[PDB]
């Protein structure tokens, strides 16, 4: 119930609707919130069942800011595991916001992000608009052919993305 | 004499030399011809003080064991009352491997006695040393597990008679379980059926704030204990929360709030555990595991907020074991749903089980039909399910907004198992004929 006149009971009934939550804006209003109303203790032990390869999970764990650090963490999961459940549109509105809350983040890491843009768009292509898809729209073709092609800076590439593409 | 014994008793416990058996011998033999208990105590007690913290030895130990057999053997009720005082006094290393070296059925029941009565004072003084020392004594007695149900029963009984120090003995007691992992958790479960409420009520009611987190800490340790009968101690909360079966309808909102704490705690340790370090194990809902399906049962009778809170429950349940009993649940609520609401419910649980895991669908599907195959599932209930999927597929079939928000793709998870359903068609009852060419 709402107003349950104990902090401790409302940080759980909170973080209950975090995971929940599938609007990315209402994650960012919610663990913002809960930054306000707690100290700077990371939130993303708050649900042991998101799960975060590890190679990214290094470049995602080194954020100064654990406000920026948890929402991006918690963006990405959720994102992930939507995309595991086949739920491309809730999955492209959480990339997308993680999107716009990385383009004031680093350049690798918004790389890394395009290449999640990359698998998923591919997976999108791939069952949103079933198997009888008469042709792509290329666009995404020659985004592939171009990362491919360029290969360049240190981004850690994921094998899974490239048999993917390939 | 004495002091020649307990020297060369000590120098066997520390060096485990024979020179002392001889020595052990006569003062056993002087010890029966003496026939005193108050002798036999006190050579017992500074014998144990020096060579319980200096060394343990097998000769030492042996020649203490028999002259406490002797002093029990013996009436001593003062004797027996000083010894187990100079034993809380001096609780130097082995204490509690000297004083429990007795093992006799009423030398037992006296240290229980003692140790109740020394950790009712160690909550009444709120001293950190006697505290301790209770501690101490509850190990002793946990250690022993012979017969420790009728002192719970008796000191229960007590607890609830006053209502001054009815508080400090329910947070004595609640400590004590919290530190022997609620042995006796169906025993203290079974006998509150009304009056102990009741006192309990008018005890709480006269406690503070400290009482109120007693309580809750209580509640804690009833939700992280109890794997007995979690079954019944969690019929026995929910008819008093939610059905107001309670006597008090203060008692019936204490319940429901400790439900809600329970199942607060319960998700913090579902999800709040750590994903680096291994889950904790919890008694209760690991207990609940083999009582799934009639948890369900109490969902599908729909209470008036009894089955919002265990369907919150089998949610927690599922997502907190490993096999995550989902198809399971799914399975049993689909077999004996019959109405759109039950149908809502199993739509809203698979929302939490979708947005924490996947395969619900196909997992499901298999195990639930493989049980109409095999020779359970009687046909009303296989009928019921079967026309609750045909529900199901026809309102993902249309539906604009709620399947769009929960995609479970009912239509996709039929296709795959189409090909055991001919069999249903060809089934002789003509429900479940009907229910088969419908979906």
């Amino acid at each position: 119930y709402d107003i349950p006149a104990s902090a401790s009971v409302n940080i759980g009934q909170l973080e209950h609707q975090l995971i929940l939550s599938v609007d990315p804006w209402r994650i960012r209003q919610i663990l913002i919130e809960l930054h306000g109303m707690t100290s700077e203790r990371q939130f993303w032990t708050v649900s042991n069942k998101w799960e975060v390869p590890s190679v990214y999970s290094g470049v995602i764990l080194g954020i100064k800011d654990n406000l920026t650090r948890d929402l991006v963490y918690i963006l990405m999961a959720k994102g992930l595991h939507c995309s595991t459940v086949k739920d491309f549109s809730h999955a492209k509105q959480l990339f997308a916001a993680c999107l716009e809350l990385v383009t004031e983040f680093s350049p690798k890491l918004r790389q890394v992000m395009l290449n999640e843009m990359l698998l998923l768009d591919i997976h999108t292509h791939e069952a949103g608009t079933g198997q009888a898809g008469e042709r792509p729209p290329s666009d995404l073709i020659s985004r592939v052919r171009g990362y491919l092609e360029m290969r360049l800076p240190d981004i850690p590439l994921r094998q899974v993305i490239a048999e993917e593409c390939v | 004499m004495d002091i020649y014994v307990q020297c060369l008793s000590a120098l066997i416990g520390s060096c485990p030399d024979a020179c002392v058996d001889a020595l052990l011998d006569t003062s056993v033999q002087h010890s029966p011809h003496f026939d005193w208990v108050v002798a036999h105590i006190g050579s017992s007690f500074p014998g144990t003080i020096i060579s319980r913290v200096l060394s343990c030895g097998l000769k030492d130990f042996c020649v203490h064991g028999g002259a406490g057999g002797g002093a029990g053997s013996s009436g001593g009720s003062s004797s027996q009352t000083p010894s187990t005082d100079p034993f809380p006094g001096s609780p130097a290393i082995p204490a509690e491997k000297r004083v429990p070296k007795i093992a006799s059925v009423v030398g037992i029941l006296g240290h229980l006695a003692s140790r109740h009565g020394d950790s009712i004072r160690r909550e009444l003084l709120r001293m950190f040393h006697d505290s301790l020392a209770g501690g101490s004594g509850g190990r002793s007695g946990d250690p022993s597990l012979q017969a420790t149900v009728p002192f719970l029963l008796q000191l229960a009984v007590m607890s609830p008679a006053l209502l001054g120090t009815v508080s400090g003995e329910l947070v004595d007691c609640l400590k004590p379980p919290a530190v022997l992992s609620q042995l006796q958790q169906h025993l203290q479960g079974f006998p509150r059926e009304e009056l102990d409420n009741m006192l309990n009520l008018a005890v709480h009611l006269v406690s503070q704030a400290s009482g109120a987190g007693a309580y809750r800490l209580l509640q804690f340790l009833v939700d992280t204990a109890m794997p007995a009968s979690v079954i019944t101690t969690q019929g026995l909360a929910v008819p008093d929360t939610v059905r107001e079966a309670c006597d008090r309808l203060i008692q019936l909102l204490l319940l429901h709030l400790q439900k809600l704490v329970h199942h607060r705690g319960g998700s913090p340790g579902e999800g709040v555990l750590g994903p680096p370090p291994p889950p904790r194990l919890v008694p209760f809902l690991d207990a609940l595991k083999n009582h799934v399906g009639e948890l369900c049962g109490e969902t599908l009778r729909l209470e008036r907020k009894r089955f919002l809170w265990q369907h919150q429950l089998l949610g927690l349940l599922s997502v907190y074991t490993r096999p995550s009993c989902g198809p399971e649940a799914l399975g049993h609520l689909l077999s004996r749903a019959r109405s759109p609401e039950e149908l809502s419910l199993a739509t809203q649980l698979y929302a939490g089980l979708v947005v924490s895991l996947s395969g619900l669908l196909p997992l499901a599907f298999r195990s639930c039909l493989a049980r109409v195959h095999a020779g359970t599932l009687q046909p009303p209930f296989t009928a019921r399910f079967l026309r609750n999927l045909a529900l199901l597929v026809g309102w993902e079939q249309q539906g604009g907004e709620g399947p769009a928000a929960l995609g479970a793709h009912f239509g996709e998870s039929a296709s795959a198992h189409l090909s055991d359903l001919a069999p249903l068609l060809l089934h002789p009852e003509e429900e479940v004929a009907e229910a088969a060419a419908s979906l």
